[PDB]
């Protein structure tokens, strides 16, 4: 016989980071976290490969 | 207080104060047939401000 395994994990972002997130050098508006979510997205994509 | 809108959280006003060298002084009095004499040295200042 044979039986598979299950692998899941979560990742959250609270209000204070999703509202207050600019950069360091520039006076950039608060829409930076919508670019930073894609990094954790492709990181979970690359982390399911490592199992 | 007429209202205003922005997309970012904190508000920084950077003031650049400037004390230019005031154009003062009278031209030196001399007699015709003489080598001239030079003028004094003057000072300008720059200060900044963060709010």
């Amino acid at each position: 016989t044979w039986s598979p395994l299950a692998f899941k994990e979560s990742r959250v972002w609270d209000e204070k980071e999703i509202l207050y997130l600019g950069r360091l050098a520039d006076e950039v508006q608060a829409g930076v976290i919508n670019e930073q979510i894609a990094e954790s997205l492709t990181w979970l994509m690359a982390r399911m490969r490592n199992r | 207080f007429p209202e205003d809108s922005t997309f970012a959280s904190e508000l920084e006003l950077y003031l650049l104060r400037t004390q230019d060298a005031e154009q003062t002084g009278m031209t030196f009095v001399h007699q015709v047939g003489s080598t001239s004499l030079p003028v004094e040295a003057r000072v300008a200042k720059v200060d900044l401000a963060k709010a």
